[PDB]
RNA sequence: UAGAAAUAGGUGCCCGUACCGCAAACCGACACAGGUAGUCAAGAUGAGAAUUCUAAGGUGAGCGAGCGAACUCUCGUUAAGGAACUCGGCAAAAUGACCCCGUAACUUCGGGAGAAGGGGUGCUCUUAGAGCCGCAGUGAAUAGGCCCAAGCGACUGUUUAUCAAAAACACAGGUCUCUGCUAAACCGUAAGGUGAUGUAUAGGGGCUGACGCCUGCCCGGU
RNA sequence: UGAGUAGCGAAAGACGGGUGAGAAUCCCGUCCACCGAUUGACUAAGGUUUCCAGAGGAAGGCUCGUCCGCUCUGGGUUAGUCGGGUCCUAAGCUGAGGCCGACAGGCGUAGGCGAUGGAUAACAGGUUGAUAUUCCUGUACCACCUAUAUCG
RNA sequence: CUACCCUUGGUCAGGUUGAAGUUCAGGUAACACUGAAUGGAGGACCGAACCGACUUACGUUGAAAAGUGAGCGGAUGAACU
RNA sequence: ACCGAUAGUGAACAGUACCGUGAGGGAAAGGUGAAAAGCACCCCGGAAGGGGAGUGAAAUAGAACCUGAAACCGUGUGCU
């Protein structure tokens, strides 16, 4: 139920290496800046 | 004492409206009754008052910075004037 | 559910106000010790 | 077909009123699930409104909402009737498609998938 | 009893008055599923302020979007069986409204009793019949499960606010005892009080605990 | 640290339009839905400015926020008749003298204070952003004062 | 807050049962006594409000330092406020 | 041959704020610069906040303002 020991730096880094976010999946507008795939420009 | 009971006239956009009925509002000493209000206002003004509406009102919650305080509790008259004019301005 | 303080403001004063306090000794008692102390508020 | 974290009846009443703002809007900004859901029940109610006759009149009536519609100066029409009338009229030709849903991408207060979902 | 008009005009003070108020403003440390006295009381249904849907009027609840895994919680259904479960039928299921029949032992003759157990109910028409429809007619919601037997306590009531509601307390009834009134008993140093503006068919204290039938022997010891 | 983890406090929302640097969350509209012996309306206590308008968005709001019971500035409560005092008493409190007590004090007579009760003259309509049986209009009533002709 | 008490106020949808009395018709020497009607008693019955807190489920760094849901006891009284 | 901001008064700016029905309990919080000379003006931004330009001996003295340790949180990488 709780926490024996804490957890080191180290090991805490070592968890949040998958905690991330990745780059949109974006692709340049030909005529009307960038654009997320498969979407309108909503903007333009 | 008629100088002592008047403080100063009210000037709002709810007394220029009474003031279109013939009706003046002052800030009177807390300690007065409306019939001294009334001779009070017939000494100075030299006019005929047909009534007086009094109320209090409660010392206002208000602060500068750190330093919160109260404003001073007021007293509200309004005079109906019978006959006369009240050239305040 | 039902709480221990139910105000009221008529009871208040007549157990805690300055002229119960002024109406004993012990109440003066109390009274001088505040004001010793230097207390802005001496009573209800 | 989807829940869209609603009960039987909420999902139903939701799904009314999507469609006819749709009919009336012609072109309505909602959430990809909700829109992907409610193109189904345009299309059927446009399909009864191509058949035109009585009956299928009135099983659009069990669909539709009793909204008003105050078209170009001050004439008035109920969304069933601009179904069977200007909307059938439109579509007598096309074999079913008669919605499309552009994706606009993510909305600012619950990262939502924005859509619009218009009449062809 | 001693004792010693109308009309007209005028005058009439102080305090409260905002706003919340069955709550986001009060009491709960919170914009807290709790607590907070009174008043007003629509329609359909109904005995009703029950039930369900509505009126007046108010409100959509200060995180959302998806998905529709395990598991947890709340809810619905279930073949055949029907308490085999379990400490225990715990929980659930069943009963349920109205109208009409019918109803045991026992009993303090009140009761038990809504005992139990049965029947009916929609819609249309004619003046109780004649019809019509469904699986189903108090077609939803709400509305007693019942019976046999034993222990305890007579009974309504009271109790460990917050693990015990009971066989515990109380009780009406019984008995013993004290008390002749400045009563005894009780509070208080006293004054002064309660008892009681009562007076032995009254008041205090102990024990027992409706009612029925009863309540034996021992006074050496305390 | 646990960890971007638990939670974000009973519920029905959808769309259009607007505003804005920014909108699921603010405003407006339509539809839908919930309470309705009450989630409606009005009194009391309690709170004490939270009320209204204009401006704002650091902090507070369990998210957001252009919004707010939050911040800034300026305002708002009107009574002969409503409730209370200038009337009455209950419980209780107090108490001239008085009785009692190491002190301090306790008790108590006349008397007084004390509503939760008794008495007691105003109603309908209109009006504001914010007050209304209080302001205005209409029509009254009560107490006292004066002027023009038994009280106890 | 809570316990008891004092003074002064307030509240209890509906349904059921049917005590004593009274009247009439008998019955009697008189009185008992019988039947119907009426009557409306009760710490009476069923059941909302209201007051409780028996069981169970949930909750147990709670929505809540004692609650919520579903049933449950009382509900003209030693009632509740 | 007393303290020097956790010390010294509880209190250097308070019997206040806050807590409690009440008696009562009771904090935290000092320092720009010599002098306000407290950053004209330009740029991004709704603002907040910044980068310049100025003031100053110093602005990593810019008001959360002397010095600014450690825990803790980041960015780069020499070896692994
Ligand atoms: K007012
Ligand atoms: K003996
Ligand atoms: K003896
Ligand atoms: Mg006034
Ligand atoms: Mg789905
Ligand atoms: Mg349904
Ligand atoms: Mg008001
Ligand atoms: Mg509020
Ligand atoms: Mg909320
Ligand atoms: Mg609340
Ligand atoms: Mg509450
Ligand atoms: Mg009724
Ligand atoms: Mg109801
Ligand atoms: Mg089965
Ligand atoms: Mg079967
Ligand atoms: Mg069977
Ligand atoms: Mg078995
Ligand atoms: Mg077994
Ligand atoms: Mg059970
Ligand atoms: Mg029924
Ligand atoms: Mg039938
Ligand atoms: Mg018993
Ligand atoms: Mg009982
Ligand atoms: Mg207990
Ligand atoms: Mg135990
Ligand atoms: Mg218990
Ligand atoms: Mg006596
Ligand atoms: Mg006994
Ligand atoms: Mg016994
Ligand atoms: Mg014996
Ligand atoms: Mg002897
Ligand atoms: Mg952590
Ligand atoms: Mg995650
Ligand atoms: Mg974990
Ligand atoms: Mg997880
Ligand atoms: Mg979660
Ligand atoms: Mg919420
Ligand atoms: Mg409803
Ligand atoms: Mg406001
Ligand atoms: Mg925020
Ligand atoms: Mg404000
Ligand atoms: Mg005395
Ligand atoms: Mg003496
Ligand atoms: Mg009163
Ligand atoms: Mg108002
Ligand atoms: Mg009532
Ligand atoms: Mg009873
Ligand atoms: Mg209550
Ligand atoms: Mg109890
Ligand atoms: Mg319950
Ligand atoms: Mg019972
Ligand atoms: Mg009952
Ligand atoms: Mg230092
Ligand atoms: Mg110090
Ligand atoms: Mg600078
Ligand atoms: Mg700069
Ligand atoms: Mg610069
Ligand atoms: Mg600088
Ligand atoms: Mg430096
Ligand atoms: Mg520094
Ligand atoms: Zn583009």
């Amino acid at each position: 139920a709780v926490p024996k020991r804490r957890t080191s730096k180290t090991r805490k880094n070592k968890r949040r290496t998958h905690f991330k976010i990745s780059v949109p999946g974006m692709t340049e507008c030909p005529n009307c800046e960038y654009k997320l795939s498969h979407r309108v420009c909503k903007n333009c | 004492e008629a100088r002592d009971i008047l403080k100063r006239p009210v000037i709002t956009e709810k007394s220029s409206e009474a003031m279109a009925e013939d009706k003046y509002t002052f800030d009177v000493d807390t300690r007065v009754n409306k019939t001294q209000v009334k001779m009070a206002v017939e000494e100075i003004f030299n006019v005929k008052v047909a009534s007086v509406n009094i109320m209090n009102y409660k010392p206002k919650k208000k602060r500068m910075g750190r330093y919160q305080g109260y404003t001073n509790k007021r007293r509200k008259a309004i005079v109906t004037l019978k006959e006369g004019s009240i050239d305040l301005f | 559910v039902k709480r221990t303080y139910q105000p009221n403001k008529r009871k208040h004063s007549k157990v805690h106000g300055f002229r119960k306090r002024m109406s004993t000794k012990n109440g003066r008692k109390v009274l001088a010790r505040r004001r010793r102390k230097g207390r802005k508020v001496l009573s209800a | 077909y989807r829940k869209l974290g609603r009960t039987s009846d909420q999902r139903k009443a939701m799904l009314r009123d999507l469609a006819t703002s749709l009919i009336i809007s012609e072109r309505i900004e909602t959430t990809e699930a909700r829109a992907k859901e409610v193109r189904s029940v345009v299309e059927k109610l446009i399909t009864l409104g191509k058949k035109g006759d009585l009956a299928s009149r009135r099983n659009a009536a069990k669909t539709l909402r009793n909204v008003e519609i105050l078209n170009e100066d001050e004439t008035t029409q109920t969304a069933l009737q601009k179904l069977f009338g200007e909307i059938a009229e439109r579509y007598t030709e096309r074999q079913g498609g008669y919605t499309r849903i552009l994706k606009q991408g993510p909305r600012r207060g619950d990262g939502a998938e924005s859509v619009i979902i218009e009449l062809v």
